[PDB]
């Protein structure tokens, strides 16, 4: 009985099943054949060094020395590293394709610079709440890699409209796009958006400064797949008939926390929506009839969190529940005047639908049955 | 359906088509290859591991394929053998190119590696330690970023 | 009733174990689950109820500050705030800007200075 | 395990898969084993089994290229297509004989950084670009543009040679490095293909339209012009329709499209129908020269409506109903020719109302009475005479007369006269059938 017998392939799939502290900190204390098979290139390139607050120093040259071709990286919630940590790994990493700052304050717009221009491919930029970002450091990344497929710039209130132009006149292979609540984003990108990228599946410009007049502007779209329309400026009635009869592929809707948006809009919805699986209404006016039109007339639903709706009552809830032929999900999630009793008995007599009410905490405590421990 | 298998040492082995395709080996010689049944000789395997192999492939005919603990209880009942069988059995399953049965393997030769110091790595697995001191120290000095 | 539940998440959050959501109030790093802040503000339910994952997180705008937001979790637990004559003003703009709908700014501002 | 005692009995079941001999399942085996064999020991020997399959490769291919390139068409198209089919699948076997050397040592040979390896079916496709591009590139396309210039007279041209030859063509698109492949295809048979085509046409067209007339042409061209697409879809690879029928139709019909409006006056002078729908068939494929055959009709009906007005003769100044019903037979005639053969087109249609217009109002009369408001008044004259004391048919004649009402262009002259006869008729009660008043009121009403 002796492991190193085994094929070199067969020792690398089962230090595979190991994480990085027990590779770095048990196998590589064995032996030295352990070591140098746990130094191997194909446990590097997936580097994933997030939530290590009190690691990473001036050290990421150290890895990027002994390990090159890194394919992704995770540096997120990340505090130790000052900019020229990134921008000097960007020179030795030339196959970078996921790069992700999320949460890293103390990084600014020449680490953007340096990625752009030493990363001539790139598929992944998902930078978060990192505030210092300009539009500056934007447009050399806009110009300069042309094969961004996914971005994320969420809560950065630096970015307008003008490095959002110079991003959408490249980079036509766009597939999903982001954005947080941030200002100096208006119509002017949206309408952009559309007409230089025809490959779009995810669109997101939740809190943003958006008009329907711009939001009409996505019809032009035909993979659209989710949209994520929630607390824009003003988005009207009709553009959400016109939005929702034209991209027959939208899978999601998170239209939220828009008050003028009524009832007759769900129930044409419903009636059109063949691809549609995830509505996301909350706070919205709809007055116990959204619901029979959502069971009623639309063949294809799992889930609906009516919620924080002043006007949601009992006879809707239990009446899509009877009327819908799918359903996996009835969030309610305080709507006041809906009976505790009610749903006792509408939960046991519909058990394949979960719902989500502020009496259901005991879901939650209901994790102690693997911990317990407690009282 | 009907193909017959032969061990290393000299046992015949009867099992059906569909048993037999979930070795990739077999099915591509099936598909790319093209009368009077004969015995398909193998000579990497032997007698008690070709018949833990029939019986693993035998249960798992319906499973439809589409760092895990899962690892169902027939699966860890199954392998409830010693160090050398389950290397044999690892060995059999990379020579018939069996996706499942490797994975689980490797799966469970991980667990068995999981928890433990190095020292008792060392007594589990019957590893002469190879290492001097000063390189111990470098080593554990080089991952403690870790 | 409702009571002696919530008492067995407040226990877990303040022993820091098994949270979900983190939320960052100018750096600094609270503990959250998932149902008590969706039933405590609709702001919360928002960008809660669009993602499903383990890990959550929700990074609160500049306006609120640590000593207003230090209140308004314990009040979404044990459904008690805590009034003092200072901390008053930070706590209703944190209550306005998250629309607390459990205490308004009618039955906040009335003697409190 | 060892490294050089394999290469003595592998190399007796690699030249067995070749040479297709019906190998049993007990040698597959024992090459797959001692393949495995090489691979798993202790460093894999280096990359040698990789380097001894491709110089077997390479010498399997450069002998066999010795016999065949000197073979003329039709035997050297008999000598691709029978050695492509014993090479394509017989390197299938070898694709899984060698598994282990493409699981483990190619997916991290290759993916390091490293160019150049393969696996060993496109190791195989790669080198097979050792025999078509020697000759064959230039030996069998010349062979087999040759048997599709049989479109005179030649039937039976073995179809299954020139699909086997496109099937090699598109299937060697570049698999080198990178990760359809219609890269061959297009700079090796479909350049060479369209070039020819012209050729031919532009040798058929000339000679045809020399001894016979147009007419037949036409004919021939559709059933050319069909005949390409057939030829098509049996050597296909698609890609090619929305192609060869654009390269089909500027070398038939668009350099041809001076002598077809001479042929379309001639035709419209007599009453050949079918052949106008021919040529307005092959015409609507060409754009930018629809439109020059739209004016020889629309002054043509203007010349047919100033002709029979003249026949008419001196009578239809006090002859409203034969002067209303010779432009009444004048717009039927070509309506119907314009609803029949120029598939109801909208310009066409136009173009019969812009005509129309023309000789309705300052045609002949209208000048001999030294005005253009004595069709207005002919046709009040009509309606009256029609509609007084003296029911189907009281229908579609007023449907008649709202039909020349449109071209009219001037209401004033005719509302006036109207009213003018209509109030005589209505104060002495000679009227017949008051609703048939009524609804000419309501068929102006929903007009001007």
């Amino acid at each position: 009985p002796d492991i190193n017998q085994l094929p070199p392939s067969i020792l690398l799939k089962i230090f595979s099943n190991l994480s990085l502290d027990e590779r770095c900190l048990s196998a590589s204390l064995v032996c030295k054949y352990w070591r140098d098979l746990c130094l191997d290139f194909q446990f590097w390139k997936q580097l994933d060094l997030s939530s290590r607050q009190q690691v990473t120093d001036e050290l990421l040259e150290k890895i990027a020395s002994r390990s090159q071709n890194i394919i992704e990286i995770n540096i997120s919630d990340c505090r130790s590293m000052s900019d020229n940590g990134v921008c000097v790994l960007a020179f030795k990493c030339p196959g970078l394709l996921r790069y992700t700052a999320y949460r890293c304050k103390q990084l600014s717009d020449t680490s953007i610079i340096a990625v752009a221009s030493h990363c001539p491919l790139l598929q992944k930029v998902h930078v978060g709440n990192q505030d210092k970002l300009t539009d500056e450091g934007l447009k050399q990344l806009g110009s300069k890699c042309r094969e961004l497929k996914d971005i994320h710039f969420g809560q950065c209130y630096k970015i307008s409209d003008e490095g959002m132009i110079v991003i959408a006149k490249g980079c036509l292979k766009l597939q999903r796009i982001y954005m947080q609540e941030n200002k100096l984003v208006t119509d002017q990108s949206v309408k952009a958006f559309a007409e230089h990228c025809p490959e779009l599946q995810y669109v997101g410009f939740m809190g943003c400064s958006v008009t329907s007049k711009g939001v009409i502007h996505l019809t032009k779209l035909r993979n659209l797949s989710s949209l994520d329309l929630r607390h824009i400026t003003e988005l009207d009635n009709e553009t959400v008939m016109e939005i929702v009869k034209r991209c027959k592929n939208l899978s999601s809707l998170n239209l939220c926390l828009n008050w003028i948006i009524n009832d007759r809009c769900v129930e044409v919805i419903a009636k059109e929506g063949q691809n549609l699986k995830e509505l996301y209404l909350v706070s919205c006016k709809i007055t116990d009839y959204a619901l029979i039109a959502i069971g009623r007339y639309s063949m294809t639903i799992e889930t609906v969190d009516v919620g924080w709706c002043k006007e949601i009552t009992d006879q809707g809830a239990t009446l899509i529940a009877q009327s819908s032929k799918s359903l996996r999900y009835l969030g309610l999630m305080r709507c006041d005047k809906v009976n505790e009793v009610t749903v006792e008995q509408l939960v046991q007599q519909y058990p394949h639908i979960t719902f989500s009410t502020v009496l259901q905490d005991c879901k939650r405590t209901l994790e102690r049955a693997y911990q317990m421990g407690w009282t | 359906p009907s193909i017959k298998l032969q061990s290393s040492d000299g046992e015949i082995f009867e099992v059906d088509v569909e048993i037999a395709k979930q070795s990739v080996t077999i099915k591509t010689m099936l598909e790319d290859l093209g009368g009077d049944d004969d015995p398909v000789p193998l000579p990497n395997v032997n007698a008690a591991i070709l018949k833990k192999v029939i019986q693993w492939c035998t249960h798992h005919k319906d499973d439809p394929p589409p760092r895990t603990d899962d690892i169902p209880v027939w699966d860890q009942e199954f392998l409830k053998v010693d160090q050398g069988t389950l290397f044999e059995l690892i060995l059999a399953a990379n020579y018939l190119d069996i996706k499942g049965l490797l994975d689980v393997t490797c799966k469970t030769v991980a667990n068995m590696i999981k928890g433990k110091t190095p020292e008792e790595i060392r007594k589990t697995f019957n590893i002469k330690n190879d290492f001097t001191e000063e390189e111990e120290a470098q080593v554990r000095k080089e991952n403690q970023w870790c | 009733h409702s009571t002696n539940v919530l008492l067995s998440l407040n226990d877990q959050r303040k022993k820091d174990v098994l949270c979900d959501v983190t939320i960052f109030v100018e750096g600094q790093r609270f503990r959250a689950h998932r149902s008590v802040l969706a039933a405590c503000s609709s702001y919360f339910h928002s960008r809660i109820v669009g993602q499903a994952d383990g890990e959550l997180n929700i990074t609160l705008p500049e306006e609120v500050t640590v000593k207003g937001f230090e209140p308004l979790i314990q009040f979404a637990y044990t459904a008690k705030l805590i009034l003092s004559k200072e901390n008053v003003d930070e706590v209703c703009k944190c209550v306005e800007f998250l629309s607390v709908h459990n205490i308004e700014e009618s039955c906040f501002q009335f003697l409190k200075f | 395990i060892g490294l050089d005692q394999i290469w003595d009995d592998l190399r007796a079941g690699i030249q067995q898969v070749y040479t297709r001999q019906s190998m049993a399942k007990s040698r597959y085996m024992e090459l797959y084993t001692h393949v495995y064999n090489y691979c798993t020991s202790v460093q894999f020997v280096g990359l040698e089994l990789y380097k001894r399959l491709k110089e077997f490769l390479k010498n399997y291919l450069t002998n066999l290229l010795k016999d065949g390139e000197d073979l003329m068409d039709e035997s050297v198209l008999k000598f691709y297509t029978q050695q492509w089919e014993d090479y394509r699948f017989s390197s299938k076997v070898l694709n899984g004989i060698c598994a282990y050397l493409n699981r483990h040592w190619v997916r991290r040979e290759c993916d390091e950084g490293r160019k150049g390896i393969y696996e060993i079916y496109s190791l195989a496709l790669v080198t097979w670009r050792d025999c078509l591009f020697r000759p064959l590139n230039k030996q069998v396309t010349n062979a087999v543009l040759k048997l599709i210039e049989k479109e005179r007279n030649g039937e039976t041209i073995n179809t299954r040679l020139i699909s086997g030859v496109v099937q090699s063509y598109v299937e060697l698109g570049l698999n080198e490095d990178d990760a359809p492949t219609l890269t061959v295809y297009k700079e090796s048979f479909e350049s060479q293909f369209l070039a020819d085509t012209e050729r031919f046409y532009t040798r058929e067209s000339t000679e045809f339209l020399q001894q016979n007339p147009v007419t037949e042409y036409m004919k021939k061209a559709e059933a050319r012009l069909l005949e390409e697409q057939r030829r098509v879809q049996v050597y296909l690879h698609e890609s090619t329709q929305d192609e060869l029928a654009r390269k089909c139709e500027q070398v038939l019909i668009e350099k041809h499209l001076e002598i077809f409006h001479t042929e379309f006056q001639n035709l419209l002078d007599a009453d050949k129908n079918e052949d106008l729908g021919r040529m307005y068939n092959l015409v609507s494929r060409i754009q930018d020269g629809l439109g020059e055959l739209k004016k020889l009709l629309e002054t043509h009906i203007h010349n047919q409506g100033l002709a029979a007005i003249e026949k008419c003769g001196e009578a239809a100044l006090n002859d409203p109903k034969m002067y209303v019903q010779t432009v009444l037979d004048v717009h039927k005639k070509y309506n119907a020719l314009v609803m029949s053969a120029f598939n109801n087109d909208a310009g066409f249609v136009a173009a019969l109302d812009k005509a129309c217009g023309r000789f309705i109002n300052n045609n002949a009369v209208t000048k001999m009475a030294q005005s253009s408001s004595k069709s207005p008044e002919l046709l009040a004259r009509y309606c009256d005479s029609l509609l007084k004391k003296s029911e189907a048919e009281l229908e579609d004649t007023l449907n008649q007369v709202m039909v020349v009402f449109k071209y009219i262009e001037d209401k004033d002259v005719f509302q006036k006269f109207y009213a003018k006869m209509l109030a005589k008729r209505l104060v002495h009660q000679n009227s017949a059938s008051d609703d048939a008043e009524a609804s000419m009121i309501s068929k102006l009403k929903q007009a001007c």
